[PDB]
């Protein structure tokens, strides 16, 4: 049979609803988990980032944004302003979404 | 000290240990690490720091302490450093430390 | 400290000299001999930047 | 996550409140009716 | 009529100096510099004379802190540009405004603080459950009190030592009626 | 690429 | 990667007295020094973080603070340092430390 | 929170953060700003009474009361005991929680009810060792802190309290 | 009928559904993110408490026909039941099948999930266990 509770009404109900005391389940805590880290980086000299963008892309040709963002460990500001005088985005090609370096450069 | 004794061979022996298979590479003879092991020895007893067993700008015989440090916090005129495996020289005397607290008041 | 800051010309690749020297030229009012391209860059013999540059 | 608004007890009680005081047995019709208590018999 | 004269515990001064700084340089060869581009953006020194704390930005300006008088941040901030100077920038000194001033007192009597949030519903708002000090907006001057059941009252917001004062001396009279027992 | 967050009975 | 602060130490420094005797001696190669000082790096920071447990505090007052490229600096005048015993008393200390979690 | 201020049945800080996740910084100043809105739409175009205050803590002690399942003459007790202990300045300044909890844990010792400080806390979230530090201070006016009635009567009289 | 169904029935019900799985896949972007979970919420047993009226300030007491029918309240008790919370975790190696492992987090409470009304002279009423004197202390008819 079912299970009654003989303990007072109060006393059942004080972990219902807006309660003093907090929660302390770890469970399904995905907001901590990923919210905890969290890391920033400064404005190193184009003149170094510019070669070292120079020998990434010779690793590979075709190279995402969120990708750049986190080898390169640049904001985003700073880095579209290099990645533009250097590279261009294929918008309309197969690669499409993917910064690659102009093809002034390229072609070399 | 004992334990600052103790390490200090402890360095040397894997310093010479580890050096060997670079030395072959280069091509040098064996009997320049005895060479080296000889003339680094005789440097240490030589310092006799430890018995062994063989204005508003910035401007041996200086006590110096190098090490790492964990955290490091203050509260409006005190400073508390948490500092871990690190080396001391104080007096021509060298210590090793596992771990170690500086707490020092800034004036 | 600034003359020690100062990198040297010598980059890493070849691009970033082209691209350096390209930006030097378009902010010129007039065009520049090439001795005024050796001032900038340290390198007096003919280099592989020069021949991409042209 | 928070299991007080993960689990929403208004659902059964107003459910159950709602199914009983209407007699609309649903989120059939006069499945409930308000008790005669004219006379003991009734 | 109060007959207390509340005392300045702290200056919020700024500085320009109109020309760019190398922060690296200045922690380099600064005797106390804390440059961590991770925790923030600037260049943090203290001076002992003074006792102050400098802010200094790679865009010129100085935020100087801790001074207890108008000429003691000025010393300061003097200070502060010739060790600039003496470590070779072109540091000039400039426009030094003080952006903000604090000063702490006491009445000598317990404050009701629940009579005053009630009384005075308009500049008042007191939420014991975070901090047990009311907090009070005078409008004229623009400033800020906080007023605690200790009778200690602190000020902040003033720009100039006439302000403070005046608004210490306006608090007091309606202070005075919300004394406990 | 998935839904990321399916339902398994 | 590991910091070369060690070579400032005694033992750094007999150890770049000695290779660099060698070196004007002719030899050994400067290159080969080289690699011998990034292992002596990698040896000391292996042995000093395994192999030790003393501990010791020192107190006193600080003359000069300062913080950069992840590297602190203290200098403390008149202080007081004591090993697991006996105090020692030191007119000027100064201390340079290293952030603990290495930089890859 | 403004609504349950308004409908006399104001709960919490703590109480509302336990079911939405917004950090005390935050909830404050958005709390001011709406109520300095309420406040100018009330004077241009009432709004507030005596239950806008801040601290009413003697709304709190029915519900923690119920939480501990004291009885009601417990609670009744100890609105009383909160209500008089605003009259001391050592402890007037301490959080409407605290105070109305203290309060509580005192008429719970002076009814000899097996709760202990331990327990209270825990169901309260409220530290043990300010609980036991505000008994310190009420300790030393508990005469004060005694309903008249209560004594004369006695159902309990004040040997019945435990000082460190 | 009623008593069967507040017996029986009810563990019954929740005993059905009682485990609801969300898995998150690998989500193949980087090496560094390789590993798949799987979170799981079980009902257990259902608990349910003698009739009750919580107020408007929040505070709970035991409630009675009478009562009810004088305040207009619903003469209910509250249903608890034991919630198992798991989360397990497995690496994702491409092209094979997964293996998931408990991460050694298990959190094990009672929920309220709402109010079931109770039927009058029943198990879980108050009046089953009244006498007549009991009753006509109540201010119930016998």
């Amino acid at each position: 049979r079912i299970t009654t509770l003989d303990e007072t009404v109060g006393v059942t109900m004080s972990h219902t609803g807006m309660s003093m005391r907090s929660d302390n389940s770890n469970f399904l805590k995905v907001g901590r988990e990923k919210a905890k880290s969290n890391i920033k980086s400064i404005r190193m000299p184009k003149k170094e980032i510019l070669d070292y963008l120079f020998k990434l892309f010779d690793e590979y040709d075709y190279w995402s944004l969120k990708g750049l963002k986190e080898r390169t460990r640049q904001p985003e500001a700073h880095l579209k302003e290099c990645l533009d005088k250097v590279a261009t985005l294929v918008k309309k090609g197969p690669y499409a979404f993917k910064y690659t370096l102009r093809p002034e450069y390229k072609k070399l | 000290n004992a334990e600052a004794s103790r390490v200090y061979e402890i360095i040397v022996e894997s310093v010479v240990n580890e050096v060997r298979e670079d030395f072959e590479n280069a091509g040098i003879d064996e009997q320049t690490l005895q060479d080296l092991k000889n003339i680094w020895q005789k440097k240490l007893t030589e310092t006799k720091v430890t018995t062994f067993s063989w204005d508003y700008l910035i401007s041996p015989d200086e006590n110096l302490m190098l090490c790492l440090y964990d955290k490091v916090t203050r509260t409006k005129a005190r400073w508390k450093c948490s500092l871990k495996d690190g080396v001391v020289t104080i007096n021509r005397n060298d210590y090793t430390f596992q771990k170690a607290q500086v707490e020092a008041e800034w004036v | 400290a600034l003359q020690a800051n100062q990198t040297d010309i010598s980059k890493s690749h070849d691009s970033s000299k082209l691209l350096w020297a390209t930006e030097y030229i378009q902010k010129k009012g007039k065009p520049v001999l090439v001795n005024e391209l050796l001032d900038y860059l340290s390198m007096k013999k003919d280099d592989k930047v020069i021949e991409l540059l042209k | 996550f928070n299991m007080k608004l993960a689990i929403n007890a208004k659902t059964i009680t107003s459910g159950l409140k709602y199914a009983l005081a209407t007699g609309n047995w649903g989120e059939r019709a006069g499945v409930s009716q308000v008790l005669n208590r004219y006379t003991y018999s009734s | 009529t109060s007959g207390i004269v509340p005392t300045l515990q702290n200056i919020v001064a700024t500085v320009t100096l109109g020309c760019r700084l190398d922060l690296k340089t200045v922690a380099l060869h600064a005797r106390n510099a804390e440059y961590n581009p991770k925790r923030f953006a600037a260049v943090i020194m203290r001076i002992r004379e003074p006792k102050t704390t400098a802010l200094i930005f790679a865009s010129g300006k100085m935020v100087v802190t801790g001074a207890k008088s108008e000429d003691d941040s000025k010393l300061a901030s003097r200070k502060y540009a010739r060790i600039i100077q003496k470590i070779g920038f072109a540091a000039k000194f400039t426009d030094f405004k003080i952006q903000n001033i604090v000063g702490s007192c006491d009445v000598k009597f317990p404050i009701r603080l629940e009579g005053l949030a009630f009384s005075h519903g308009t500049f008042s708002s007191y939420e014991p459950e975070l901090f047990p000090g009311l907090i009070y907006r005078m409008v004229k001057p623009k400033i800020v009190l906080l007023i605690f059941v200790s009778g200690k009252i602190v000020l902040t917001g003033a720009k100039q030592r006439e302000e403070i004062y005046q608004a210490f001396e306006a608090i007091y009279p309606v202070l005075s009626e919300f004394r406990k027992m | 690429l998935r839904r990321k967050t399916r339902q398994l009975k | 990667g590991y910091y070369e602060l060690y070579r400032r130490s005694t033992i750094g420094n007999s150890l770049v007295d000695a290779l660099d005797t060698l070196i004007s001696d002719g030899r050994i190669e400067a290159s080969l020094a080289m690699r011998v000082l990034e292992t002596f790096d990698k040896v000391v920071a292996e042995t000093l973080k395994d192999n030790t447990q003393s501990k010791l505090t020192v107190k006193g007052n600080l003359d000069t603070y300062g913080f950069c490229d992840d590297v602190w600096t203290f200098i403390v005048k008149n202080c007081q340092v004591t090993v697991e015993q006996s105090v020692i008393s030191v007119d000027k200390l100064r201390i340079v430390a290293c952030n603990s979690k290495k930089s890859e | 929170l403004i609504g349950c201020r308004r409908a006399e049945v104001a709960r919490t800080f703590k109480e509302i953060q336990s079911l939405i996740h917004v950090k005390t910084k935050e909830f404050g100043k958005t709390l001011n700003i709406m109520k300095n809105i309420l406040r100018g739409k009330s004077e241009d175009g009432k709004i507030d009474t005596d239950n806008m205050s801040g601290a009413q803590n003697l709304t709190y002690i029915p519900r923690f009361c119920s939480h501990l399942g004291l009885p009601m003459q417990v609670t009744t007790s100890a609105e009383y005991t909160a209500k008089k202990c605003k009259e001391i300045k050592e402890i007037a300044g301490k959080s409407p929680i605290t105070i109305a909890v203290v309060s509580i844990y005192l008429n719970i010792l002076l009814f000899q009810i097996p709760i202990t400080a331990a327990k209270v806390g825990q169901t309260l979230q409220v530290t043990e060792g300010t609980i036991k530090s505000g008994y310190k201070i009420l300790y030393e006016h508990r005469d004060k802190l005694v309903d008249p009635q209560l004594i004369a009567n006695g159902v309990v009289s004040l040997d019945n309290l435990p000082g460190v | 009928s009623f008593n069967q169904f507040v017996d029986y029935t009810l563990q019954d019900i929740i005993c059905e559904d009682s485990t609801l799985i969300l898995e998150q896949l690998a989500q193949h972007t980087t090496e560094s993110d390789n590993i798949s979970r799987k979170y799981e919420i079980s009902f257990g047993k259902i608990y349910v408490t003698k009739p009750m009226v919580n107020e408007s300030d929040g505070v709970t007491h035991a409630l009675y026909p009478q009562e009810a029918r004088l305040r207009n309240l619903t003469y209910s008790s509250g249903l608890f039941v034991d919630v198992k919370k798991r989360t397990y975790e497995a690496i994702d190696v491409p092209g094979r099948e997964l293996k998931y492992e408990l991460i050694a987090e298990e959190s094990e409470g009672k929920v309220f999930i709402g109010r079931l009304p109770i039927m009058l002279r029943s198990k879980n009423c108050y009046l089953s266990e009244a006498t007549e004197s009991d009753l006509y202390k109540l201010k119930e008819c016998p």
